[PDB]
């Protein structure tokens, strides 16, 4: 068979994991529910390069529409949960 | 009253598996609808289907072509048992015919 | 973990199968092994010469027995 | 998919998307992840050269012939995630979503099994047919007297409301729904 | 002869004396014994025809179109009785008394020995049928087809009682064997051509022939279930029959009084063929797909060698049974959805999927696979046009191509992809709607296996 | 029990007597149409010591 029912606390790890593979954020100073620009200090670029590691992290790829409002780490595990059906 | 005309309002149709979740869809009444389905297939499937093509399959040669393979057999046989042509490009007898005896 | 595998009705489509199965058999069955019984019991006839002063009848000129009958 | 779109793109959501697109069709292009991280960084600097221009004139030039050189030096196969809506898998499982009001016409047999599924559904329907008249008043409270301008819609506001229109998009099929 | 006729008469007083919930069983059950009893014509002598007396005879040609008609009346009574259930106990036994009438006058026309008698039963079937039209009709159109439907035939029909009636003074009798024993060729005049034309018209304006055949879509379109059934599997192939039957006191003169409608028929057979890809009504297509296999046995008719009457005989038998199965396939769904609309109701297979089955292998048998008769009429003609002019090939291949690409785009449009998400009224299919195809399809993959028995009298 | 059974299933007898009434008929038509019995060239026979036609 194929991969596992995916889980909650598997994707926020997940994400929590790329995210401090990113050289712009401080990885002792990140929570999950850290804002990109307004706590980080990024820009829309560095916001983009996020989503884009995203897809490359979960495999499918998001629109640009629904990105521009992914501000939070929270939010990303929101919408990969609720796109691939996770409610645990 | 800025209408038109005394009418009844169009109707929405009833699902008759509402009443009856098994109703095969001839009748409203199951009983009837029962022995509808039961005559259908009965006289449709068993006798026409079945028997008729048994029937049709079985039909005699009365279009009679084993009767000509065995004429054409006799017939092959015989003229080459003979050195005869096997046909002859003629199908009625020449001496039976009397052609318009002047042709210019 | 086991869900619920939501599709439509197939209720109806298998009792259609069910009957139509059950009434082509139902008349079918007996009609081969009829005929099996025929063509093993009874066999179909031999070419013959029609002896002399001899008429045979209209179904004589058939060799099944089921086409002869 | 998720969002009420808007009435016009404005210039930074059209740079944005210009961005992501130039970087997905470098990827293309440059296929190992070294080559392409260092050419992805030679984009963002070109990219950030322009980054504080005032003239808004410019800019939007600045705009049009990046992307006509995008358009002449695109990919002209760019790698698609197999689900999207060019990938090889976009619409595989579509055959397979049915809708969950077909589960009403199953026969009574049918339904013999799985019983605590069904209870649970005729919950799931009370809920909606209780929640129903709420929904249309509150959509007719919160919304102009010349309609509706976006297609966003309100939250729930008050105790035990639902927020309104959520039936089709609670119960979706599944995206592997078998 | 007159096995067959009286029960079918018995049926209209059985109908008119039982019980209001049991016209349906009644009628079911005696129509398809009928059509039992009918199938012992399909013994044929062999050198002739079997001549039962004076006014009846049936031939090889002949007992296939009878079987098919009798057969055909139990289906319509089962595709009927489902939209009918609201009407009353008299007005369904008055469409029901229809139906019986139109069996009747069609089993004596096909029958009859001579051209007058066959004149009148030919044209009889136009009443019940105008009736079932417009009484019966969903639409407000039905009238307008009514009409179409009356006026296209009568103004064929009448000149050809006058040549009938012209050649009966002339030679003495109308009666088909004489006709053809003392058979003469006809000379070429102007008085030759306009009898020639005078006995061609009616039964290419019934066929129909491309660009006379504008009643056809109106009328099938127009139609309750059971008409449409009734006007494509049988009543296209009145034209057939009276050509292939009044083509012997034509000749020579056919050699060439046959070109323009040969050049109608084969252009048209692409035109009809093109008009079924952009179609946005579901049972306009089947119409238009009618008119293009008719054309093909116009065709065939035309050019008159025994390769091309066997393939017309198959074709018409496989048309008849094909294009009734698909009409009914089509009223199913109207039935659910109440829309002839083909793109309203999509993906139908994911909700139905037996009728899907049914649905596939219509289309199969529509675009004529092997070895279905579909294509061993369609092979044998276009084998026979092929020996008339080798230039056939290229308007026969186009046309092949043409029909498997709408067969496939209609089964594509209603069965694949994803369901109309608003629409949630489509129940599961009825017992009665899959023996209803059953019924239509098992004959016709039955008689792959004996072809000889719809190949006709030339075999 | 049979009275009001025969009365609501008597329909049933009108097709089957319409077929044997249609097969009757057509015997009584071959029965207009044997001029030419036994006569002609082809099938004249010699009658069996005890037959009386050829075919009825
Ligand atoms: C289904 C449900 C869902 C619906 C689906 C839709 C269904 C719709 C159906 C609608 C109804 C249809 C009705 C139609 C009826 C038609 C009947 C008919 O026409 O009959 C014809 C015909 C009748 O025969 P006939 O012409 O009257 O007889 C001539 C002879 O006189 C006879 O010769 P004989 O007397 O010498 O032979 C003996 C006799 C008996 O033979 C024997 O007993 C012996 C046989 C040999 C055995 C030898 C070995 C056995 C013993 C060995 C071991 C014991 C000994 C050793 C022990 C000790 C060892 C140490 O032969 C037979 O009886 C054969 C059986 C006949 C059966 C016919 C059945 C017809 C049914 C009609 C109704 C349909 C109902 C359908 C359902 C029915 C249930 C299935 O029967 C057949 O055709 C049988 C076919 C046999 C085929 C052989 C294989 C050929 C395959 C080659 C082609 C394939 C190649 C590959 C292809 C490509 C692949 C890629
Ligand atoms: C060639 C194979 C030989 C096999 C030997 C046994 C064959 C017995 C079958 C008898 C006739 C079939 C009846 C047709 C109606 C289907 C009834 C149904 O609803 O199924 C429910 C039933 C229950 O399934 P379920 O799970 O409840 O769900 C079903 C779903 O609806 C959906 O389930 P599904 O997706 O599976 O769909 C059901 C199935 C059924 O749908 C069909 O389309 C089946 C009919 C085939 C196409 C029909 C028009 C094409 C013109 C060909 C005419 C040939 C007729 C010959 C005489 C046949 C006598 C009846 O559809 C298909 O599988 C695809 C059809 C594509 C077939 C293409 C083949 C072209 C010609 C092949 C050779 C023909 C000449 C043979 C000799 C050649 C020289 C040696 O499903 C089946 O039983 C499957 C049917 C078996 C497939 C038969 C396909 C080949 C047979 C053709 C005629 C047989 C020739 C025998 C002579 C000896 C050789
Ligand atoms: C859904 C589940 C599917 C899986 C199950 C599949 C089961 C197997 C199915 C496949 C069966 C294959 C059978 C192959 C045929 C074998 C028998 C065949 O040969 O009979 C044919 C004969 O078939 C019949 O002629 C069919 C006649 C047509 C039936 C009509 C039904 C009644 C009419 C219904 C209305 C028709 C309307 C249209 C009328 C024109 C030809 O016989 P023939 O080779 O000579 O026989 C030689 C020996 N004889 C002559 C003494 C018998
Ligand atoms: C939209 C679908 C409608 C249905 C289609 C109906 C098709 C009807 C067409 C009839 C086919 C041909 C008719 C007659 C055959 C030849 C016609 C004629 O043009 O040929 C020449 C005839 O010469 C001249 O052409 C005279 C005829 C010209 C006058 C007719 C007017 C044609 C104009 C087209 C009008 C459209 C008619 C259809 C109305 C809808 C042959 O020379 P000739 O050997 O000397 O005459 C042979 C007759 N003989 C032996 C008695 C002497
Ligand atoms: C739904 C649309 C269908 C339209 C069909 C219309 C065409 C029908 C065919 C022609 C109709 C009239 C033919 C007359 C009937 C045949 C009778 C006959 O053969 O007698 C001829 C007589 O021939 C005629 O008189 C016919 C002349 C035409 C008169 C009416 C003209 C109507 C229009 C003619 C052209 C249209 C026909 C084709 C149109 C097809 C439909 C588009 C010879 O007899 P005699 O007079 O004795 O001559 C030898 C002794 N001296
Ligand atoms: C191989 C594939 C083909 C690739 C070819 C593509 C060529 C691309 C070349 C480079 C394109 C440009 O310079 S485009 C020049 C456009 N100039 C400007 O936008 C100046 C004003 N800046 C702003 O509006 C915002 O700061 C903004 C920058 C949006 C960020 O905002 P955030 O920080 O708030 O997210």
């Amino acid at each position: 068979s194929d991969a596992p029912p995916l889980t909650l606390e598997a994707i926020k790890d997940r994400v929590l994991y790329v995210l401090k593979l990113y050289d712009k954020i401080d990885p002792e100073k990140l929570s999950v529910n850290s804002h990109f620009m307004k706590d980080l200090g990024l820009d829309s670029l560095d916001q983009v390069e996020i989503i884009m590691a995203m897809e490359d992290e979960f495999g499918f790829e998001i629109p640009d529409i629904d990105a521009e409002k992914l501000m939070c780490p929270q939010e990303i595990v929101d919408y990969i949960a609720d796109k691939k059906d996770v409610y645990e | 009253p800025t209408i038109r005309l005394q009418e009844d309002p169009d109707p929405e149709d009833e699902n008759l598996y509402e009443k009856n979740p098994d109703s095969h869809g001839y009748d409203k009444d199951p009983i009837v609808d029962l022995w509808n389905m039961r005559v259908v297939f009965f006289f449709g499937f068993s006798i026409v289907l079945v028997l008729g093509s048994t029937f049709v399959a079985y039909l005699p040669d009365y279009r009679m072509q084993e009767w000509a393979r065995r004429e054409a057999e006799r017939l092959v046989k015989y003229r080459e048992a003979n050195g005869l042509p096997l046909m002859e490009s003629n199908c009625f007898d020449p001496n039976k015919i009397q052609l318009p005896e002047d042709e210019d | 973990k086991r869900l619920f595998i939501i599709k439509p009705s197939g209720f109806y489509d298998r009792r259609f199968l069910k009957l139509m199965r059950f009434y082509i058999l139902l008349t079918g069955i007996p009609v081969a092994i009829g005929i099996t019984l025929v063509n093993v019991f009874i066999g179909e006839a031999e070419l013959a010469d029609i002896p002399e002063g001899y008429v045979p009848e209209h179904w004589e000129y058939f060799k099944h027995p089921i086409s002869r009958w | 998919a998720f969002s009420a779109p808007a009435a016009y793109l404005t210039h930074q959501q059209k740079v944005l998307r210009l961005y992501k697109r130039a970087l997905r069709h470098l990827e293309s292009w440059c296929v190992h992840r070294d080559k392409y991280r260092y050419f992805a960084c030679l984009m963002r600097a070109r990219f950030d050269e322009h980054k504080n221009e005032k003239d808004m004139v410019k800019a939007t030039q600045l705009l049009r012939q990046a992307e006509e050189e995008f358009w002449y030096g695109q990919h002209p196969q760019p790698y698609i995630f197999p689900e999207s809506p060019g990938g090889t898998s976009y619409e595989r499982y579509e055959c397979y979503k049915v809708p969950e009001w077909c589960l009403d016409d199953w026969h009574p047999s049918e339904k013999a099994m799985y019983p605590d599924y069904f209870a649970k559904r005729e919950q799931w329907k009370r809920l909606r047919r209780e929640s129903w008249e709420r929904e249309v008043k509150q959509l007719q409270e919160e919304t102009p007297p010349g309609g509706p301008r976006t297609e966003a819609l309100p939250p729930a506001r008050k105790e035990g409301d639902l927020p309104p229109l959520w039936w089709h998009i609670v119960t979706r099929p599944r995206e592997r729904p078998m | 002869m007159l096995k067959i006729i009286i029960p079918t008469t018995m049926l209209l007083p059985m109908t008119w004396m039982s019980k209001h919930n049991m016209i349906w069983i009644n009628a079911t059950v005696h129509s398809l014994l009928i059509s039992l009893i009918s199938l012992s014509l399909l013994n044929q002598l062999g050198e002739n025809s079997l001549n039962f007396s004076l006014t009846f005879f049936s031939d090889s040609l002949s007992a296939p179109l009878l079987v098919l008609t009798t057969w055909l009346l139990p289906l319509m009574l089962m595709a009927s009785q489902s939209h009918l259930s609201k009407e009353t106990t008299t007005r369904k036994k008055l469409y029901i008394t229809m139906l019986i009438l139109l069996q009747l006058f069609l089993i004596m026309t096909f029958t009859a020995t001579e051209l007058i008698l066959f004149y009148i039963l030919f044209e009889a079937t136009l009443v019940p049928t105008l009736i079932i039209i417009t009484r019966w009709g969903n639409q407000t159109e039905r009238l307008n087809a009514g009409l179409y439907f009356l006026f296209y035939t009568l103004a064929g029909s009448l000149p050809l009682l006058v040549a009938l009636v012209y050649i009966q003074n002339t030679t003495g009798s109308l009666n088909f064997l004489i006709i053809h024993y003392w058979s003469h060729p006809l000379s070429n005049s102007w008085s030759n051509i306009f009898m020639w034309l005078a006995c061609i018209m009616a039964f290419m304006v019934k066929m129909p022939l491309y660009g006379l055949h504008l009643w056809l879509p109106k009328a099938h379109v127009e139609a309750p279930i059971a008409g449409s059934m009734v006007l494509a599997a049988v009543l296209l192939k009145l034209g057939g029959y009276g050509m292939m039957r009044i083509t012997t006191i034509l000749n020579p003169l056919t050699n060439y009084m046959a070109y323009p409608f040969l050049m109608l028929s084969m252009w048209g057979m692409i035109m009809t063929s093109s008009i079924c890809l952009r179609q946005t009504d579901l049972k306009s297509l089947i119409a238009y797909s009618s008119v293009s296999h008719m054309a093909l046995v116009i065709v065939a008719i035309m050019i008159q060698t025994p390769w091309s009457f066997m393939g017309a005989t198959a074709l018409m038998i496989a048309h008849g049974l094909t294009s009734s199965m698909l009409f009914c396939l089509a009223n199913t769904n109207y039935e659910r959805v109440h829309s002839r609309t083909m793109i309203l109701a999509r993906g139908l297979q994911t909700l139905l999927p037996l009728m899907a089955t049914w649905w596939l292998v219509a289309s199969l048998t529509n675009l004529a696979l092997p070895p279905s008769i579909n294509l061993i009429g369609e092979l044998f003609i276009i084998t026979a046009s092929f020996s008339w002019s080798n230039i056939t090939i290229i308007l026969m291949g186009m046309n092949m191509m043409i029909t498997a690409l709408y067969s496939l785009y209609m089964l594509i449009t209603t069965q694949r992809g994803k369901y109309t998400h608003h629409i949630n009224n489509i129940k599961p299919s009825f017992t009665r709607e899959n023996a209803l195809m059953a019924l239509h399809i098992l004959p016709l993959l039955l008689l792959t296996l004996n072809p000889k028995m719809i190949l006709g009298p030339l075999y | 029990n049979v009275l009001q059974i025969v009365r609501d299933h008597w329909v049933h007898i009108l097709v089957p007597v319409g077929f044997v009434f249609g097969c009757y008929l057509d015997r009584r038509s071959d029965e207009k149409l044997t001029a030419f019995r036994n006569k002609s060239l082809l099938f004249k026979r010699e009658l069996r010591p005890n037959e009386e036609v050829t075919w009825k």
